[PDB]
């Protein structure tokens, strides 16, 4: 599938629901990182400084806080792609020298699939939408 | 007291989620253009500090880039203060990232701090100036730790 | 003081670990953590509490020593909304600190950091800025007139 | 007396009619509305926290003092060591004040109603009246309350 | 010693703590529950009455029958004619029993913490252990209860 | 006037006092009841949408028709290009009717009205001031809108 | 009837919860060790039956253990009376665990039936005798099957 | 981290909510199991006399009240050293003919923490607390 | 008879798997099971049901007769809060039974062992003490007076 | 009549009316105070079971088996083996009485109106007084029910 001017406006509205006001985030960032660790616990070592370990401690949920805002900004200039390909390339600064592998990419996605259709229902969520436009931010993260 | 009380916290996150836009830039883009124009009318040599992201072109899209994260951070500290625990954390990492900057102080804090007071009242409705910079402060607080003044 | 919803946070944060319905023996362990980690930052101050055999803080003068100390703490969370009794309550416990030789107002800035740095392993959701807004006034009203 | 069970039986009937936050203060204010009933003498006795009105902030901070005493007391009881050494610094406070001893027996009449008036009918009295006489015995020292 | 101002209060109490209806039974019942717990071998007194099940129509009959001889008691406190003709009385149905005065001491304790626990707060304990003095020395003739 | 921030405002506050289905009609009949009861000459003007029954489905339509225009024109705030040709268009629209420009002015008064008293005291009056007016200035191009 | 019923295995579990600590054993231990105390000053020859355990050093860790162990088994045992289905399985394991040992019988646990009607009114508040023991018996029931008498 | 005494209390009152009166106990149980079973299917042949083919049955669940009966008298004598080491010891010979590995300790060890987490909510869960605490049962229970 | 707590319990768990809105089929389907179970416990009994044609349990009289006996323990069941009437239906249950010639009251002690055996396959959350405390009743009083 | 369609339209309608538990018990004693109010003769009828006293446990144990009855014999109206031996052997029970069959059309009305009063507008009455002369046919075996 594609991530057309459509599927943009549709996945901005799933995200705004899902990410929500501010109350629902600290559950919504857990249950993503939950999901990553479960599929791929060899990814814990790359978050030492975050207590990678620990999900549960302040010093991770600020680092669930700051991908959740990232993917935030990447999902709010879905719309705007000059800005967003900014955007995505400072994300791409961000792991540069961190070696996340694609297949990594791929298990966070997933994650963050899982996450917002745990917080908005499995009877609305748009699989294909949030599949092509997750490609398009997460192949910006990687460079191409 | 002045300090940010558990009132005056909900209430910032009420003057901040009627004026936040969800969904799209359009709204926060306008917001952090309109603070640092004021902040640079008001402090000249401020401009500088931001030739990385093209400071002096505020309609670059690499500003427009800069303005969004800067938005995003305040975004994520104001909900945030309902959990002061993690809310410590994400300070400090925000701290980490305005230090090491020659130019960057508490004095710019209190200018910027100005300049929000100067626009929020502008986009928000139903603005409380107090509220909002009794927990304002205690998130630049944070965020100055180890910074020059 | 501190704000009536900021009081009710700490209020109920600390029932949660401390109420009628405890026995003593977490009583004073939580007074012990307390007061070891007091003599970790500020070890000058151990001599003071030598009147409640501070040598041996398994000893029944001591556990009694740090019972009415978190007793006392205890009594200052319940009134933070009965500011005027509050007030009363602070200035006697301010009496009763004044006049021991030796103190200075400063350990009381370490009692402050040992309780938060403490609490938040003993309670759910410990929230770090409803605590120093409430504890830092009493902690001041406490050590007013302290050297 | 005063066994291992009716200590438990104190504490548990105690914690809950003392409860939390504000009604802690109106059970201390009922407890002290109720000395100064059976006994009006007793009242003279504390000019020095302004009993000359119970809803001073000295007076108030009186009542949390004392029942705050209480609860502590009733919180060692399982413990002989730290609930003594507790008694004695007590009864250290209590015995320059010269206090006739019949009033901790008023003291004890005005708890019973107190704690039983708000617990209800399951309030077990005998066990209430055998370790009050320990806790009146450690601060006064009279074997009137043996 | 029970003045007639402390006859007063009681009555006073004992009326509002009595309540009406089914209120009675529940009083009675709760009463009955006390005595057994504060002195379980107290209960194979009553044999006569079926204490063996506290739910069965004897023994709710025999609840009856003493809550209601103690509101007519406590009725007449302001007649010393006819209380003591009464008490005489009572006496007389107790004392061919060989019951132990000291099961008395219980039921005192028992009847303050159940009308108490109804009451509430400014139950008068001073007022009724005095009174109920008067009434358990009527019955007995013991002057433990003097 | 009429910055880019008061623009955002203006839009925020008009989402929430226009609502949603049957109370966008309500808002719209306020709207129009204000304005003929501000000027009651205006009425005759409508008479091609039956203004002499505001109940008429020929009234409401035109009300529907007016405050989807505003609507729409204050949603494209942000985008001048797309702002000034659709009040080009309204402007093509309206001039061949030869209106007094001073109705244009009364509609503001009474829009400014019907949004305050339906978005409450946070109404920001000098934005809704600045931005009637370039919208005002837009369809009519009189200079008393400058 | 005399049948622990639904409203007794209620009343049983109010009784219970009331009395019992979920955190700390200072509760859970004083009730076990008055429990034996007046079973061992009432059936002497009972104390032997435990000398595994050091039943007559009942302030020992080993007699410690075994009251907690005891009183454990109760609180399934009261807790699983809403669901008599697992209950009868649990009280069947128990049985076997009283199986086997010389002594045990039907008739020691009619006098720590007693022992529990002595204790309990003197930590629980709001004893219900009658209800306490229609079900207490119930439990037994199970626990003595293949026991002597 | 450290099981020490403040680590103690903590893990004694999150057990005590999760735990609770009775009501929730089939519940709590039920959810563990599921769990060990599921991360180690091979582990279900030790459980051949409790039926731990099928974990709905009476017999079963009378098994997971005795465990988690066990873990309260653990977690009870966390504060009370000596007497832990005596219960402790009394689970160590219960399991001591059964071939119990480190690596199933180390399963239940997770799904009780599941467990608890899933019964007090992932907000509070204190995990540093609760693997430090567990860590020093189950290694009682396996001797050392 | 049994408490109303206990025979609420009863009552729910019985229209679970018996009501008016069940087809016959599985009616005479539960019946087979109770009376196959029955003559395997007590096979001298098989013989008392000659009358209905116990030789084809797939028989229409057969059928009919276990469809009756589970139609007079449902109205037994439904009448476990009318004391009163329970027990003039009972003894007319009773009489219809002291009548039949062979019958032991074994025979419904055996019938019984084989209900609390049954019910469990086809109840959610089956109470065996709530049952317990009612059928036993029930069973007696329809057993009264029977060798 | 009463074909396929209807029986299972009967058995729906039926099992809705009738209810659970003491609801029961409210449809046999209405079911049974029309029979009485349709035909007051027929009361003598049911003095082996009280019906002198319809509140009497006698007669409410006459109505629960009579409208267990039904619920048996309608719960097999889709089995005809089973159904046709189930009314023989109602039949056997009843031909010993002599019953006028004109009380078992009384019957017949009375069961039509408790049900349909129950189960309100959607009572289909015509599958009723089909699938009910079965059920009187089998019982009588007069062809007044053909
Ligand atoms: C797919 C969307 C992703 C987004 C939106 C995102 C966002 C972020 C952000 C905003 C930061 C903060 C950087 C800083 O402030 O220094 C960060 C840090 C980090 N991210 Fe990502 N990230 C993504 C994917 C991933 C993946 C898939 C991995 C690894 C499997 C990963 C590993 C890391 C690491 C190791 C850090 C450094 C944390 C630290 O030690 O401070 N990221 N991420
Ligand atoms: C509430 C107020 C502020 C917030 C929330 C904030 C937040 C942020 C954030 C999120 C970034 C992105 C860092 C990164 O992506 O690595 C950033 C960058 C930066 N900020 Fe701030 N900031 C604030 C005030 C200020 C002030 C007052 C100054 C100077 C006087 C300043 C100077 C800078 C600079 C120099 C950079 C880095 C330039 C670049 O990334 O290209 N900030 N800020
Ligand atoms: C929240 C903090 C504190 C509270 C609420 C508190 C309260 C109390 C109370 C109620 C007493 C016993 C008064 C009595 O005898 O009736 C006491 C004793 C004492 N406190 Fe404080 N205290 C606190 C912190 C400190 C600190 C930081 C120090 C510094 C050394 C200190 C030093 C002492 C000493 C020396 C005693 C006397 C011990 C003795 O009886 O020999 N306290 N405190
Ligand atoms: C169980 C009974 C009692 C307990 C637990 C208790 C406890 C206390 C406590 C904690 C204080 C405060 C000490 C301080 O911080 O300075 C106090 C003070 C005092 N108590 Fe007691 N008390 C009891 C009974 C009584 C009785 C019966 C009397 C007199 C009839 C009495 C007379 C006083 C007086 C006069 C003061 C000091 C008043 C002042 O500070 O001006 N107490 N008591
Ligand atoms: C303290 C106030 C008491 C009152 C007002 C009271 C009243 C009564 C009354 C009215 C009766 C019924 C007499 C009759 O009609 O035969 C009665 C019977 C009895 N009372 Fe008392 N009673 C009191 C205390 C006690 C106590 C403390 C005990 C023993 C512990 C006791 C033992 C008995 C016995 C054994 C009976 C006979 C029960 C029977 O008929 O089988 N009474 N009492
Ligand atoms: C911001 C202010 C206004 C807006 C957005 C607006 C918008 C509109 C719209 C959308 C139509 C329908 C065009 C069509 O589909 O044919 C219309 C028609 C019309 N407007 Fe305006 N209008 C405004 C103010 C006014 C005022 C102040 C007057 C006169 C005092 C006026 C007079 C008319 C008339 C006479 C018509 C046509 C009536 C008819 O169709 O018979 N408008 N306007
Ligand atoms: C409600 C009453 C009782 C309960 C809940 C109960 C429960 C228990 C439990 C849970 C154990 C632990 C078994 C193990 O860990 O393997 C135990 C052990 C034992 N019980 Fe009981 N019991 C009760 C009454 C009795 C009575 C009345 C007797 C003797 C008259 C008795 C004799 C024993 C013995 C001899 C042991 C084993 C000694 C040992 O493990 O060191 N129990 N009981
Ligand atoms: C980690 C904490 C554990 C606790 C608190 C615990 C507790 C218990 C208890 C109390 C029993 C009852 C023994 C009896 O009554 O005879 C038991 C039995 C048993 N446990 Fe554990 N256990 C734990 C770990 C494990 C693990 C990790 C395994 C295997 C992976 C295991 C396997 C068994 C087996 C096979 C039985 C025998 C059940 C039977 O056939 O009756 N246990 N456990
Ligand atoms: C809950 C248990 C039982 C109930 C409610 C019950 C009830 C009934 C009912 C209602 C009937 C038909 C009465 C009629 O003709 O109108 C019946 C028939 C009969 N029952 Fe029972 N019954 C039960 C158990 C048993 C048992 C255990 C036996 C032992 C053999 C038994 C033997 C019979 C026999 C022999 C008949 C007569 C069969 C025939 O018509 O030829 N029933 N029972
Ligand atoms: C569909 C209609 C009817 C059904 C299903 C029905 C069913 C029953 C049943 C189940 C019994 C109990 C048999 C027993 O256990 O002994 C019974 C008894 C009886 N029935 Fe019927 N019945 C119906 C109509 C009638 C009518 C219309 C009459 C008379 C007008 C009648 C007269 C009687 C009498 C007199 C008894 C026995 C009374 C006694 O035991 O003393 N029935 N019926
Ligand atoms: C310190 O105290 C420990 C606890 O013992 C209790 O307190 C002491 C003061 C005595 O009163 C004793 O009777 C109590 O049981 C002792 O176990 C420990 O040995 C003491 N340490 C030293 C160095 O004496
Ligand atoms: C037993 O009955 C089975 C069911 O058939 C039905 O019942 C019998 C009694 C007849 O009335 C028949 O018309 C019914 O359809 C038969 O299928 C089966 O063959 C019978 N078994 C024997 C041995 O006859």
């Amino acid at each position: 599938s594609e991530c057309g001017p459509l599927q943009r406006l549709k996945v901005k509205r799933q995200w705004a629901e899902a990410y929500g006001s501010g109350n629902g985030r600290e559950e919504f960032g857990h249950f993503i990182w939950a999901n990553v660790f479960k599929v791929a616990p060899s990814a814990r070592d790359m978050f030492k400084r975050v207590r990678g370990d620990n999900i549960y401690t302040p010093a991770f949920r600020a680092h669930a806080t700051r991908v959740l805002g990232g993917l935030d900004m990447c999902v709010a200039l879905l719309d705007d792609e000059s800005v967003l390909n900014t955007q995505l390339a400072h994300l791409a600064s961000q792991h540069s020298s961190r070696g996340v592998s694609a297949e990594q990419y791929n298990v966070v996605e997933h994650a963050v699939m899982m996450g917002v259709e745990h917080e908005i229902g499995q009877n609305v969520f748009d699989k294909d939408a949030w599949q092509a436009c997750l490609d398009v931010i997460t192949s910006g993260i990687q460079g191409n | 007291s002045n300090s940010c009380t558990t009132e005056d916290r909900r209430e910032m996150q009420l003057m901040w989620a009627n004026v936040w836009s969800a969904q799209f830039t359009g709204r926060r883009l306008a917001i952090a253009q309109a603070v640092f124009k004021d902040l640079f009318a008001h402090v000249p040599d401020a401009v500088g500090l931001f030739d990385r992201v093209h400071g002096t072109e505020i309609d670059s899209s690499e500003f427009k880039a800069h303005c969004i994260r800067v938005v995003n951070g305040l975004d994520s500290a104001i909900g945030l203060l309902s959990d002061p625990s993690t809310l410590n954390e994400q300070l400090s990492h925000l701290a980490t990232q305005h230090q090491e900057r020659a130019g960057v102080t508490k004095g710019g804090f209190s200018a910027i701090a100005q300049s929000f007071l100067r626009v929020m009242p502008q986009v928000a409705s139903c603005f409380n100036p107090d509220a909002w910079s009794r927990c304002f402060n205690r998130i630049t607080n944070g965020m100055t730790e180890g910074l020059a003044e | 003081f501190c704000s009536e919803a900021d009081a009710t946070i700490v209020i109920k944060q600390w029932n949660q670990i401390y109420n009628a319905g405890i026995g003593a023996k977490s009583r004073w362990t939580m007074g012990n953590e307390i007061f070891s980690s007091l003599f970790k930052l500020k070890p000058e101050s151990e001599v003071l509490f030598n009147n409640v055999n501070v040598a041996n803080m398994s000893s029944g003068a001591f556990h009694a020593h740090t019972v009415r100390v978190l007793s006392g703490l205890d009594m200052g969370i319940n009134y933070l909304n009965d500011a005027g009794t509050l007030t009363s309550l602070t200035a006697h416990l301010a009496a009763q600190h004044v006049a021991r030789t030796g103190l200075k107002a400063v350990y009381f800035d370490a009692m402050g950091k040992v309780l938060m740095t403490v609490l938040p392993s003993l309670i759910d959701n410990f929230n770090p800025d409803a605590w120093r807004n409430c504890l830092l006034p009493l902690k001041n009203a406490i050590a007013k007139g302290l050297p | 007396d005063c066994n291992i069970l009716q200590r438990l039986k104190v504490k548990m009937q105690w914690a809950k009619a003392y409860g939390f936050g504000t009604e802690r203060a109106k059970f201390g204010n009922s407890l002290w509305t109720s000395i100064f009933n059976y006994a009006p003498d007793a009242r003279d006795l504390f000019k020095s926290v302004k009993s000359e009105d119970m809803r001073s902030p000295q007076f108030k901070a009186h009542i949390a003092r004392v029942i705050g005493g209480l609860d502590r007391v009733i919180s060692m009881f399982d413990n002989e060591d730290a609930l003594n050494a507790d008694l004695e610094h007590l009864k250290s406070q209590h015995d320059p004040r010269g206090l006739d001893a019949l009033n901790f027996v008023v003291f004890g009449k005005a708890l019973f109603a107190t704690v039983g008036g708000q617990f209800g009918v399951c309030f077990d009295l005998p066990a209430w009246e055998s370790c009050y006489k320990v806790i009146a015995m450690g601060i006064t020292g009279n074997d009137m309350f043996s």
